[PDB]
């Protein structure tokens, strides 16, 4: 089961 | 990890440039996070937007070909988060628009899924095959939301 990659699209 | 690894790693997830510059050597800038999926600098700079710090970390050595436990390379990271400078960036430094993970999924797979027109158009621009199935033999195209007709048209 794949994991969601490391970061986030939102700076806030 | 050593104390002063694990600080480079979260300072390049905070974008924290001077704590970058101050714990960057060449014995570092390509650490891994022992303790999660072995992430480099790189790859956390990338995920979270670091811009100065991805810019910083690739003329310092950084590997762009880079691939975590789970074989994501840091575009994979900039693609799926619609981070499109990094994504230039990353590409103009050479990186593999076709990289497969461990379930082969390719950046385009993660621009196509997240929606992100403007980083699958740069994508196939530099060679991105929209044929490429992943392991559930689905390809990016596959992937693409209902509403995003205009990303099924790009791909298609």
């Amino acid at each position: 089961q794949r994991p969601p990659p490391i970061g986030q699209s939102f700076r806030s | 990890n050593s104390e002063a690894d694990r600080q480079l790693l979260e300072a390049a997830k905070a974008g924290d440039v001077e704590t970058v510059k101050k714990l960057c050597t060449v014995q570092s800038v390509n650490c891994r996070d022992i303790e999660g999926r072995q992430s480099t600098p790189l790859h956390f700079a990338a995920g979270y937007n670091r811009v100065s710090v991805v810019e910083y970390l690739l003329q310092h050595g950084a590997d762009v070909h880079a691939k975590d436990k789970g074989g994501l390379v840091p575009l994979h990271n900039a693609c799926s988060y619609g981070h499109y400078e990094v994504a230039e960036l990353l590409v103009k430094h050479g990186a593999v628009v076709n990289v497969a993970d461990l379930w082969k999924f390719t950046p385009l797979h993660e621009a196509a899924a997240k929606g992100k027109y403007e980083i699958c158009k740069l994508l196939l621009q530099h060679g991105a095959d929209p044929t490429k199935k992943n392991r559930d033999g689905n390809t990016p195209l596959d992937l693409v939301k209902d509403g995003d007709t205009d990303i099924q048209d790009l791909l298609r």
